[PDB]
């Protein structure tokens, strides 16, 4: 004690003390009990497990889901809670409903339909957006949002949104889009655990793994596995492979049992998205690490291009007068050509033609005599994702010697 | 604390602990009485003692 | 036209390692008649025996003779600084240089100085029609 | 005329270690055109393998060409003396160089010596107007 | 049980960075190309001889 | 061109002893023109009288001089892990080397990293056409 | 530039054992360009025959060339005292050692010292992104 | 200045073990550019295993090149007689050394002379500012 009597060594010993971090932005939306003390329809910052209960109430889905959120990531991420009020082997491993609606169905009506997402949450831009309800509507509603954020009207907020569709193959398979914005995770009927855990956990795990390095798929057991959910051992598979590869062939999350305890598995980490503009199977935004690609390399061009905010642009003209701090747009193409080939291996693949798939042109060159205003640039770049592993097809011939 | 603030050398002993021998005193904030400037309030020009001596 | 060996622009953008103040980039002049070279290959290959050659790594270097500016100061061009050159010749051709190192700093009189730039890589531009 | 390569005033002191005594400063002139020559940059970079460089510690040199004093002993310019150069070019910029030791002196006829000086480190006076 | 075993050593590169023809690895990157993904299967059916393979 | 003599590729995983954690395979690069040196065969001989020969067990061995992973602690490198080596040569030559060990780790300087790896045996890949 | 290979700081505390007074921590300079070189992991490997490894227990060392301190005496640098020596390299990776011993001094000319530390343990840093 | 490294002034005493004759002490000069060379720490330590040291007697040690002085026999320089060695640098450090011992003579030419002189212990003057 003689060593605390002065100043200089203040010590705050106590368990909870919350650790500095900012990580990554995940929204998990949910209903919430009358027991929390939080203020329904507004997005919030939550800072450890132990507080959950107390602002979501007890039992509620959005603290349950929060729970397997925390559980399925130590540091990393920073998760906000967005708490909806409910409308005027049991469970997981660990463990009528206290949520009214169809989210007690799916036990082993009247739904809130919030439509304010361009109020509640304005500007701030997420990375993750967690769904713990199987309405269409509000599934519609959110998908109708992310989309709007990517507009070339207004600045975007790049994101993606996770939600889930229990019910059997005609069910599942009725209740799919074009919707690039959405992974639609697809539940069997009979599926043990509630579907928001998984959901969350799944939603969790992929913000919480890629945003730092947002080009890893969530796939096999070492980057595909909720380790946080368990079930127990069954010997009825969840779908049939005909199933199966419907599913798969239809944009769907499929998971699977790791065949005590077996925490559940997945297979392939692609979006709800099969068919492009009008038509034609666009495979380049099929993946989920692609929207990640795409979000990342949009902003760091964007991050990198202020450089050139003020600067003189001597177009025509004659070349930079010595002192001057200026630029014309050959140079301007040069560093823009650096800058995507250091990023190789990275956020693209080498390339195929640099060439041709990186083009600066100045604004007069683009419109026709007097429409070309000065200043103004257009930059047009065709990039390729990085190739990552995939069906292995071994081919085994037995002989004898 | 009330006196740290307000521009007072505050001292203390080495060990308090208990009963026992003799102890050394023990002083802090090596500081002057020096808390307003000219007529504004935050003047830490010459709140330390040792700005004194290197400015001298 | 077309057939002119020379220098056009060359633009110097200094960082400071230490405070990360950015400076440039500001154009510049060359003191003489004797053009800056290059070296793009990032490997250096060395004479075996018989057809045989050691292919090992190496930098890309850049030898950049120009005139001083007098608001800059002269240790950032003798190594106490980090330069991202950047310059284009008369015929279209771009040379690009990025978190360059002036390596060998040589005496110079205060107006014209000579930088020995060793950089990972060295893009170039190659005016339309190309392969 | 601002533009004009040359240089105005070239400032020496002399104080002898042994004694403690100083002399001047005093001014001096070019036995030459050659002017003198700076290195301000205190760390010397080495090239190494793929864009890296080994940062080490290194002096602050100057090479001088001066007219000797016929009032200050010839061992005082080779050496035998601690320096004080101070010298100011045409365009206002100016060298400042405190407490330096001369190096490597070569013989002199004795009217025009080289000065080989180190220094920890040489101010830079950048006339108005900077980054 | 050779089946079994040889997919338990081919999980090493699901969802690992592959560079195809294109070109050689950068430095730092966890990827890898088939030639080296041939080697290590090579060393792997080397190490198992005697114990579910004959000499070769 | 079959006529390059170098390394193009080289992939190290580390295996922790104690904890069983897996890091790689993370490619490496040369810290200067010294190749690795191999050797293949696990039996080391000794010369006896008129051509007899007697062969004693032994390790087949490698030298791998490589530049440290900043985000692999130094420790990593010096023999309190297991390592992975597998280098591609420019010819096509492929040695795979697993379960290595470094046996006599060298002081260095926290950049180049000198290992002296030993394995029950090394696979090489010998491009196509054999014997 | 993140591309350099330096050290940016060497720190070293002397702690007398026979009056247990403690002095520092001291800072100090490099007398050429040569870093210091440590070995952090505390077991050294001896080969065996077909890959077999005897593991045994041994210590981290490091050496640490360094110009001595003007207030500080001689034997404080030769084994008379325990060094707690503590170094940044420019890439952001700090070494501390503490409770160490100089094991073997050679002689010193009273300007440049060469220490052959001893401890258990090396303490890495890894600047941010680790594993 | 204060920035010097050499010696200043080199002091030898010789007596005779047989007669009890005291002769000097002489100032004496370096044969080259080489520096007089000290060891002293008391104490030698030997490296044990996991940092563990063992502290064992030793002697305080010194190389010393000198121009033997033609008045003094070559032989009081090999061994044959004791010195009172005492060497002082320019930057105001005195090493004192009395009743010391030449070791392992060598062969001399006639002109110059290394002595390894080896003595109980040997007092550092630390110039003024300590600790």
């Amino acid at each position: 004690q003689d060593a605390l009597s002065d100043g200089f060594v203040r010590l705050c010993i106590d368990p909870s003390l919350n650790f500095f971090g900012e990580g990554c932005k995940i929204l998990v939306e949910g209903q919430m009990t009358d027991d929390g003390s939080a203020t329904p329809d507004a997005v919030t910052c939550v800072t450890s497990e132990l507080d959950i209960i107390e602002r979501f109430g007890q039992g509620s889905v959005l603290t349950e889901s929060l729970r397997k959120v925390f559980c399925t990531c130590k540091s990393g991420v920073s998760v906000y809670a967005l708490p909806r009020e409910d409308a005027a082997y049991m469970g997981e491993a660990e463990y009528t409903a206290r949520n009214a609606g169809t989210i007690g169905n799916h036990l082993s009506s009247v739904n809130p339909t919030p439509n304010d997402y361009a109020t509640v949450v304005n500007e701030c831009c997420f990375a993750v957006y967690v769904l713990s309800s199987d309405d269409t509507d509000w599934q519609e509603n959110l998908r109708d949002w992310i989309r709007s954020a990517w507009d070339c009207s207004k600045p975007q907020c790049f994101g993606h949104g996770y939600v889930f569709n229990k019910g059997t193959l005609g069910q599942v398979l009725a209740d799919g889009d074009n919707s690039a914005e959405l992974s639609r995770l697809a539940l069997p009927t009979t599926y043990p655990v509630l579907p928001y855990l998984t959901n969350a956990a799944y939603g969790a795990l992929s913000a919480c793994s890629t945003c730092n390095n947002p080009e890893l798929n969530i796939q096999g057991q070492t980057f595909g596995l909720l380790s946080c959910i368990n079930m127990p051992e069954s010997c009825t598979p969840g779908w049939t492979f005909g199933e199966v590869t419907q599913l798969q062939a239809n944009g769907f999350v499929v998971s699977g049992p790791s065949t005590n305890y077996t925490s559940p598995y997945i297979y392939n980490d692609v979006t709800n998205y099969l068919r492009d503009e009008k038509n034609r199977p666009n495979a380049t935004f099929r993946d989920a690490s692609s929207r990640r690609l795409a979000a990342a390399t949009g902003v760091a061009l964007a991050e990198f291009l202020q450089q050139f905010n003020g600067l003189a642009v001597f177009t025509k003209n004659t070349n930079i007068r010595t002192g001057i701090i200026g630029t014309n747009p050959r140079l301007m193409l040069g560093k823009i050509r650096k800058w995507a080939q250091d990023n190789v291996g990275t956020l693209f693949s080498e390339f195929d033609n640099i060439n041709e798939d990186i083009q600066l042109l100045t604004d007069f060159e683009v419109q026709p005599k007097c429409v070309g205003q000065p200043g103004i640039f257009h930059l047009n770049m065709r990039y390729r994702p990085p190739v990552r592993g995939a069906r292995i097809n071994v081919n085994m011939a037995p002989a004898l010697f | 604390t009330q006196l740290q603030a307000n521009g007072f050398v505050v001292s203390g002993p080495s060990t308090t602990s208990g009963q026992g021998n003799y102890t050394s005193p023990y002083i802090y904030n090596d500081v002057t009485n020096y808390l307003r400037d000219e007529k504004n309030r935050p003047n830490a020009t010459f709140r330390d003692a040792s700005s004194r001596r290197l400015a001298a | 036209c077309n057939k002119q060996n020379g220098v056009k622009n060359i633009l110097i953008t200094f960082t400071d390692c230490d405070t990360q103040e950015v400076i440039g980039p500001i154009s510049h002049e060359q003191p003489d008649d004797t053009l800056p070279t290059y070296k793009n290959c990032a490997w250096t290959n060395t004479a075996l025996t018989n057809g045989y050659v050691q292919r090992s790594a190496s930098n890309a270097t850049m030898t950049l003779p120009v005139v001083r500016d007098l608001r800059v100061p002269l240790a950032f061009y003798q190594g106490c600084a980090q330069v991202d050159v950047q310059v284009e010749k008369f015929d279209g051709t771009v040379m690009t240089l990025t978190e360059g190192a002036v390596v060998e700093p040589e005496e110079s009189d205060g107006r014209s100085v000579t930088m020995n730039i060793v950089a990972s890589e060295i893009d170039e531009l190659l005016p339309p029609g190309s392969l």
